């Protein structure tokens, strides 16, 4: 069958910049009636796809005019110029010539923007948790920048847990943040053994609570 | 040869040229009207297919499309009607001014010229090539302008929308266009191959219609029959394979055309895929350069119909070439004053034209004072009537000079002189008027004072006074109302009105007696004084008070002089002087009953190809439904390929059904045709005497049935059921298809239907044309045409000219402008149809786009109920001109049931009656009265006897028409008489078998005929259900003295010999009838003028056979040359019917009664 | 507009079968192309069936040709993808897809509905209230939390106050672990609103029925 490969799978565009992303494949896409046919897909973070560009050149039914497809042969790229931080997303170039129909994949597109901290708060296990034997304690690191940061429990003031979970949110489309999850998870007795619960995000920021139940 | 173009339309006026020039413009828009419509459905479409978009507007541009819809069918409505009618019009002007001419023409024309050409040509030829020019000058023409103005438009828009579709069209276009061509030119009426096919059967069957009493006479009956069914199984043959042809060309047609729709939609949508060419684009171009390919082929029937003409026109331009040599009205003619009594010839040799190499005269030097009563005498072949025919300028004198009173005929009027010569000829002929008028032909102003004085100078008043209607009476054809003698008189009458300078008779008083002839010939002594005259006749009564006498003799006048003069010259006068001294039925089915296996399978295609015109929109709606949907185009490719392989295999499946449907129902049909005709003519043969007595049945009725029975019958059954069962399959089952797509614009279109339908029929028809029924209009100027030849004869007395064609022309005149009305009818109802077809187009669309607006129905769904209804009641009224009238075949089906049924008791076909082993020879009438059965008042017998023993030779002697040949006729079982008592053996004829009589005895004809094969067949023919022994036939040759004749030609006993003996002499086949009557060896012969046409060395080499073969049977001899009555052994002499003398010779020689003088005739 | 709502999507044992449905309205049904897409849980998505307008052509690729098939009514106007012999490789999120003029494949995509294929059983969520300390003030601002755990399979859905709650949200992506799931949410509210007004945290497991409403309280 045939592969499509797009050429970048990140990119990092900051507000007001420009950049294209190229998808090249193997064999020429080129129909047995003349016409080429080459999509381009974007799905915003928690939406279904939408169509961009629905042969290299044309546009779909209100899409902006800052979007720009350019095709030769077997190379096409679409290039978008000034890209608003609404646009970010994950680019898929979809190509239906021959009988069976691949999608590239990949083309994460990254807004940048000014360092942000998160407003940490952590969150003491629940009534209901404590019954059935169970105690979670969750630290949620909302509306920060850029996604690498670290998170180090500290139960007791001295005792670095290492048995987390943790989960990152996408950026987000409006403020161009993150945020993430860290949720200590552990049994009933080893809680109660203890009294205070420090959360650190990674200068650090520092949340904390001191019982078993207030 | 044929014509000139421009010697075609020289009868034209310059109005009749504006009426072309408009017409062919006319022609040319109504022409273009067509494509354009296909580029508007086109454009159409294309809107149709966005309305749908992810419905605004789509009635108003659905609006806009309608108008221009209705617009170009509101032009296309007054362009037909116009190019319609200025063609008709012009055409039917000049074909009136051309009736006029031809038939004018034809009055001066040449003397004995008539005689030359055919009368059946002179009143066939007419009315055939007339007819045949009006076709090729008539709408025909404009016809084949609109066809090519249609092919160029349709090209030229196909090519302005795009070009590459329509080079492919065009490179598969010859083949379209032959194929349409070779299409319609099989179906343009093909009524032509039946006639050449049966041209050489229908031959024979005149032959024996010709003659049928004589095939009677000989056993012929059978064995023509078979001579006829050999002839008309070849016909059947070459019919039969002539239908494989037909159906196989146009099954072809049809696998082409919709080949060429599979070729046309595949590429079409190889560009509609890639985005070269739209859909509605493809559409347009395809459909135009279709139509277009598809008219040059109706415009080829019409090249065919114009050079049709133009051979028919060349024979009457020819006529009006023709030159009499005398001018009757060029009034540079010398007209004389003084016209006195004088007739000067000398030197005079002329000879007929139509035998220039004999010479009946040579020299004859005549002067003839005033008042001088001159009688010619003679034998008949000296010329009297040829003098007479010389001397009213009928024809011309090869040497001397004629002059009458001083100065020669040469430099005088011909018309002057005519009037002024009163002339009886030998047999009269009379005009079919009233008695009036008869009397009144002599000249134009004559009161009814002078008509009573001229009839009773005639004393033919009697007669006038018992009859009623006594000025009014329509005196029937050819004098068959009235008596001779009344009719001689009359003729004197007629005659005598013009109150002449010189009085002609030729033979007055043939027919007629004493006391008549007597007071005729005292009336021409009453009005003789101041004229002068010369009669001819036969009785020597009305000559010996004549002035002077002369003789012919080889032409040359001899002896002249008076009558005493001619007594001391004792010359041949003086020895002549010496020796004289309705149900109306239906049966037609069961005459086809037999072959029912071909109908089942005809049916069975019938009904696919009913089948074939909604398929056909289902899979086209689909295609276009196709570009309608939104789908990837792999999806469009496989359907369309689907859809077009789908056209595909539709044609191949047309072409093997119209295969079968035709070569079933052709096969049936002749089949059908065959097996009738030979029943028909088997009854016909069958049938008695009286019933080819009947006028109606004489010649033409029994020829035009046997050609009228084949071509309907086939159309009343095999024809009816086909085109029945075909269009109530296609439109039936394309209603219903229809029906459940959308009701509302189903019955809309139902409501139009009606409308397409018959408009298809007025197409076609207008192709085929009017078929010219008007003999009922025509009839009195045909009857007018036909009496002007009948009265040819009378024509020299008075030429008339002009009274025949005032007459002819007051009876043309309704029928102009009859057909003039006609034509603009016409006219209206062509446009009107033809502009209500894009009417359709138009309403139709627009209540589908209101119906798609609110989302009723799909387009895809609207476009094939459309396709379906209209493409079905196009195809219904194409199917429907096809079929044959059902009446015009319920009639003559009517007709021949009629004449198969007849039967007069014949008895030939059955063995039943009286059979005696024995027999002896003897005749007894008695008391015998005979009326004829078409003459039932006048009776030609009074009651004879006579009594007949073995080996009597009787002669029957009497005038011409006293009961001669009737005896023969009442012997012969031809006619069984009223009332009378025949006894022959004591064996009354009416108890004994009918075919024992006809097989013993054996006779001689009136005229003498043979068949169309050689002379041995032609003396075979005498003997019947034997093995003929040709020793017997060479014998028969050498005792009738005809052998000789017949080892002198080449492939002796096998010279084809042609119809009635046209090839050799009368005499020869004489003989060879005197040869085939002796091998029958009859135990009692009859002979019927023996020696009417015969030499005087053969007439004794033919009595000789007779006196040795005399002997042991009974011998009747009828004749008018006294050789054969001298030596007969008893004589009877007939007067109106009634026997007056009979007995032995000397019997009658010595009482001198009427026997007498019939014996001594020319003897001494 | 254009809305197309797709549904019939549950857990599964391999080698089983399903049923998935999509309903169709705002557009003539019978007019357009339809297709069906998935997307795996590594984000890459594939094509897995195409049905023509008139129903009569089918495509599906080389890797689920046999098992899978696509049918349509149009008189009701449903989209029906039935499967057989599933697999480990299906578990994925299937949207139907409609054709654009103009030679564009997706025009309108569904909603998505999710379709799990393995040998563990249906486990219901434990839904867990969070609040600070004592109810703790952040100042002008307050942010409260939400915790289900150990539930089987992914789809699940949470809210605050039925979908009153909307502006200040953060709901985290489903972390998988030991065949179990877990998921988390904060809300941000005026202080002057939750111990005003009791915030609750709205929780359904189709899969198992549940629904379940928790108060969060101080
Ligand atoms: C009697 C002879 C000369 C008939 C001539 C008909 C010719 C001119 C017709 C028949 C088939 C046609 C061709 C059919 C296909 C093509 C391919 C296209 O890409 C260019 C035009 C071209 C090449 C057409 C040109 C015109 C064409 C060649
Ligand atoms: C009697 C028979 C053999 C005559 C048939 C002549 C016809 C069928 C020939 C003459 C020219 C030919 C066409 C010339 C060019 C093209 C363009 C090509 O892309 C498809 C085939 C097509 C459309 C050909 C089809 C066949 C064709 C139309
Ligand atoms: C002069 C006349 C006879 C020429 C007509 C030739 C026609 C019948 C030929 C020329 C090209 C042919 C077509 C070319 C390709 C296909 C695709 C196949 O999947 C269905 C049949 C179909 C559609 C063929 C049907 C027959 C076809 C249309
Ligand atoms: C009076 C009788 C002959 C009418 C019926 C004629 C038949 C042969 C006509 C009527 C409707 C037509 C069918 C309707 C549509 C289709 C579906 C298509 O995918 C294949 C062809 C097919 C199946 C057509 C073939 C021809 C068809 C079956
Ligand atoms: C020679 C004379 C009789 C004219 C015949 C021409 C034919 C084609 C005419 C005469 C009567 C007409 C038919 C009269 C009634 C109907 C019923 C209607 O629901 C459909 C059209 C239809 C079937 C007409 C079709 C055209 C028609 C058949
Ligand atoms: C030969 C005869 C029957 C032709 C008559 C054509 C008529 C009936 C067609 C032509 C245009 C059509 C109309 C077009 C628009 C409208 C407006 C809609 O709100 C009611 C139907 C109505 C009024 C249609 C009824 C049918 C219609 C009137």
């Amino acid at each position: 069958d045939v592969l499509m490969t797009q050429t970048p799978v990140s990119l990092s565009v900051s507000l007001g910049d420009q950049a294209s992303i190229s998808c090249r494949s193997s064999q020429s896409i080129v129909h047995s009636t003349g016409n080429t046919y080459l999509e381009w897909y974007l799905q915003k973070p928690g939406q279904s796809p939408k169509l961009l560009i629905y042969k290299i050149s044309n546009r779909f039914s209100g899409v902006p005019d800052r979007f720009s497809g350019s095709g030769s042969g077997t190379d096409f790229t679409l290039k978008i110029s000034r890209v608003e931080a609404e646009d970010l997303g994950v680019y898929y170039c979809f190509q239906a010539s021959h009988a069976p129909r691949t999608f590239g994949g990949g083309t994460k597109l990254e807004i940048k923007r000014a360092d942000a901290a998160p407003t940490v708060s952590i969150f003491p296990p629940s009534s209901e948790q404590l019954t059935s034997g169970g105690a979670s304690v969750v630290c949620f690191l909302n509306n920060f920048y850029p996604k690498d940061i670290n998170v180090k429990w500290k139960i007791d003031g001295s005792e670095r847990q290492n048995g987390v979970l943790n989960s990152w949110t996408d950026q987000d489309s409006k403020d161009s943040t993150y945020s993430m999850s860290s949720t200590l998870t552990l049994t009933k007795d080893e809680y109660e053994r203890h009294n205070s619960y420090t959360c650190e995000a990674t200068s650090p920021i520092v949340k904390s609570f001191n019982r078993n139940e207030c | 040869p044929t014509v000139s173009v421009f010697s075609m339309f020289r009868y034209s006026n310059w109005l009749d040229k504006l009426y072309m020039v408009v017409g062919t413009l006319a022609a040319i828009i109504h022409g273009a009207g067509l494509p354009l419509m296909m580029l508007v459905f086109g454009e159409m479409t294309d809107i149709f297919a966005n309305a749908g978009n992810l419905f605004m507007n789509l009635e108003e541009d659905m609006t806009r499309y309608a108008y221009y819809y209705s617009g170009i069918g509101a032009g296309v409505l007054v362009a037909a009607y116009i190019q319609v009618s200025f063609w008709c019009l012009a055409a039917g002007r000049q074909i009136h001014k051309i009736r006029k001419q031809f038939f004018h023409a034809i009055m001066r024309q040449e003397i004995g010229w008539f005689d030359v050409h055919d009368v059946g040509e002179l009143n066939t030829r007419l009315t055939d090539d007339v007819s045949k020019i009006n076709e090729g000058i008539g709408d025909k023409i404009g016809m084949f302008f609109q066809s090519m103005a249609t092919f160029f438009t349709g090209f030229i828009v196909g090519f302005t929308r795009g070009w590459k579709l329509t080079l492919v069209i065009l490179a598969i276009s010859p083949v379209l266009g032959l194929s349409a061509a070779v299409w319609a030119k099989i179906l343009s009426s093909f009524t032509d191959k039946e006639l050449l096919a049966y041209a050489k059967a229908g031959a024979v069957a005149e032959e024996v219609l010709a003659a049928i009493r004589t095939v009677i006479a000989f056993g012929g009956q059978k064995k023509e029959l078979e001579r006829y069914n050999k002839n008309l199984e070849e016909a059947k043959r070459i019919g039969i394979k002539k239908a494989i042809t037909a159906n196989i060309s146009i099954g072809a047609a049809f696998l082409l055309i919709y080949a060429s729709y599979a070729l046309a939609f595949w590429y079409g949508t190889t560009l509609v895929l890639s985005g070269e060419y739209s859909i509605g684009q493809v559409l347009t171009v395809f459909f135009s350069v279709l139509i277009g390919a598809f008219s040059v082929g109706q415009a080829s029937p019409s090249i065919e119909a114009f050079a049709n003409a133009r051979g028919a026109a060349y024979e009457i331009f020819k006529i009006i070439d023709n030159k009499p040599s005398i001018d009757s009205y060029s009034k540079s003619g010398h007209k004389p004053d003084n016209i006195k009594g004088n007739l000067e010839f000398r030197n005079v040799h002329f000879s007929y034209p139509s035998r220039k190499e004999v010479k009946i005269l040579k020299g004859l030097n005549l002067k003839v004072q005033s008042g001088q009563t001159v009688a010619l005498v003679g034998n008949s072949g000296c010329g009297k009537s040829t003098t007479v025919q010389l001397m009213q300028r009928l024809y011309d004198p090869t040497e001397g000079m004629v002059s009458v009173d001083g100065q020669d005929i040469r430099t005088i009027n011909v018309r002057f002189l005519r009037e002024i010569i009163g002339v009886v000829s030998q047999e009269p002929v009379l005009f079919a008027t009233t008695i009036a008028e008869n009397i009144r032909y002599g000249r134009e102003n004559v009161t009814m004072d002078e008509i009573e004085k001229a009839v009773k100078e005639a004393n033919a008043y009697d007669f006038i006074m018992k009859l009623p209607h006594k000025f009014d009476t329509l005196v029937g054809e050819r004098g068959a109302q009235l008596s001779g003698g009344q009719k001689q008189r009359i003729a004197i009458a007629r005659a005598l009105v013009r109150n002449p300078k010189i009085l002609l008779l030729d033979e007055a008083t043939s027919a007629l007696d004493t006391e008549s002839e007597a007071v005729v010939q005292v009336a021409l002594d009453k009005a003789r004084k101041g004229r002068t005259t010369i009669v001819i006749a036969h009785r020597l009564s009305t000559v010996r008070n004549a002035d002077v006498i002369a003789g012919f003799d080889d032409g040359v006048i001899v002896e002249k002089g008076n009558h005493d003069e001619l007594m001391k010259e004792k010359g041949i006068y003086f020895k002549l002087v010496t020796m004289q001294t309705p149900v109306s039925f239906w049966r037609i089915m069961k005459l086809n009953l037999t072959e029912w296996p071909y109908f089942v399978v005809g049916v069975f295609c019938a009904i696919i190809n009913g089948g074939l015109q909604p398929a056909f929109a289902i899979i086209f709606s689909k295609i276009i439904g196709v570009f309608t949907r939104i789908d990837d185009p792999e999806t469009k490719r496989q359907n369309s390929n689907l859809f077009s392989l789908l056209f595909l295999a539709l044609g191949i499946i047309s072409f093997i059904t119209f295969f079968l449907q035709g070569f079933t129902f052709g096969k049936a049909g002749e089949i059908l045709t065959k097996r009738l005709r030979y029943m028909v003519f088997r009854s016909m043969l069958r049938q008695d005497v009286s019933w080819f007595d009947d006028p109606k049945n004489t010649t033409g009725a029994l020829t035009t049935r046997l050609a009228n029975d084949a071509a309907q019958v086939k159309g009343a059954i095999g024809s009816r059921l086909a085109v029945i069962t075909q269009n109530i399959a296609n439109l039936g089952t394309g209603i219903i298809i229809s029906f459940i797509y959308g009701w509302q614009l189903t019955l809309l279109l139902l409501a139009i239907v009606p409308i397409i339908a018959i408009a298809g029929v007025v197409e076609m028809k207008m192709l085929s044309g009017q078929a010219l029924k008007d003999k009922k209009e025509l009839e009195g100027a045909g009857k007018i045409a036909t009496e002007a030849i009948e009265n040819f004869r009378t024509v020299v007395s008075l030429t008339q000219e002009q009274k025949f064609e005032h007459m002819y022309a007051q009876s043309l005149q309704v029928p102009y402008r009859n057909s003039l009305r006609k034509a603009h009818i016409f006219g209206i109802t062509f446009s009107f149809t033809q502009a209500m077809m894009y009417f359709s187009y138009a309403g139709c669309f627009r209540f589908g786009a209101y119906l798609v607006a609110h989302k009723l129905m799909s387009f895809e769904d609207v476009l094939l109920v459309f396709s379906a209804v209209v493409f079905g009641a196009m195809a219904v009224g194409q199917v429907s001109s096809f079929a044959p009238d059902y009446a015009k075949a319920k009639i003559s089906a009517a007709h021949i049931i009629m004449i198969i049924e007849k039967t007069p008791l014949i008895d030939s076909y059955s063995t039943e009656g009286l059979m005696p082993n024995t027999l002896e020879g003897n005749v007894t009438f008695g008391e015998v009265v005979f009326n004829y059965p078409t003459r039932p008042d006048i009776p030609v017998l009074q009651g004879l006897s006579l009594e007949v023993k073995k080996g009597q030779t009787l002669a029957l002697v009497g005038s011409s028409g006293c009961g001669k040949s009737t005896v023969v006729q009442l012997l012969e079982r031809f006619y069984d008489p009223l009332a009378g008592k025949v006894l022959l053996d004591g064996k009354e004829i009416k108890r004994l078998n009918v075919q024992w009589l006809r097989a013993h005895l054996g006779i001689v004809s009136q005229e003498p005929i043979l068949f169309d094969c050689s002379i041995a067949e032609n003396i075979a023919y005498g003997d019947n259900s034997r093995v003929v022994s040709q020793e017997e036939i060479v014998r028969a040759a050498k005792e009738a003295n005809i052998h000789a004749f017949i080892e002198s030609l080449p492939n002796k006993y096998s010279t084809k010999v042609g119809d009635k003996g046209t090839q050799l002499s009368g005499g020869q086949k004489q003989r060879i009838a005197i040869a085939r009557a002796l091998v029958r060896q009859p135990h009692i012969l009859l002979l019927d003028e023996a020696t009417s046409a015969l030499d005087t060395e053969s007439e004794k080499v033919v009595q000789e056979a007779l006196d040795k073969a005399r002997e042991g049977r009974t011998c009747i001899v009828i004749a008018h040359r006294l050789s054969t009555i001298q030596n007969a052994d008893l004589i009877v002499v007939f007067q109106n019917g009634r026997v007056k003398e009979h007995g032995t010779h000397q019997q009658l020689l010595a009482q001198k009664g009427i026997y007498f003088s019939m014996v001594s005739v020319q003897a001494g | 507009e254009v809305i197309l709502v797709e549904s019939g999507g549950g857990l599964v044992k391999p080698g089983g079968s399903l049923k998935l449905s999509c309903a169709a309205s705002g557009f003539t049904f019978s007019s357009y192309t339809m297709s069906w897409v998935r997307q795996t849980p590594e984000k890459r998505l594939e094509w897995v069936a195409t049905i023509s307008s008139g129903g009569g052509n089918t495509y599906y690729p080389d890797s689920v040709k046999g098992r899978f098939t696509i049918s349509r009514d149009n008189a009701k106007n449903n989209l029906y993808l039935q499967m057989s012999s599933l697999r480990s490789e299906d578990t994925a999120l299937y949207y139907c897809a409609r054709y654009y003029r103009y030679e564009a494949w997706f025009a309108s995509w569904g909603q998505g509905t999710l379709v799990t294929v393995s040998a563990a059983k249906t486990t219901a969520p434990s839904v867990y209230p969070l609040a600070p300390v004592c109810g703790d003030t952040t100042g002008s601002s307050v942010t409260l939390g939400c915790l289900v755990k150990g539930y089987f399979p992914e789809p699940v859905t949470l809210t605050w106050n039925s979908g009153s709650l909307s502006s200040g949200v953060h709901t985290f992506p489903a972390v998988l672990q030991s065949d179990l799931y877990t998921l988390s949410s904060s809300v941000t509210v005026t202080s002057s609103t939750w111990p005003s007004q009791s915030i609750t945290c709205n929780v359904a497991h189709p899969a198992s029925s549940t629904k379940v409403d928790k108060k969060i309280e101080p």
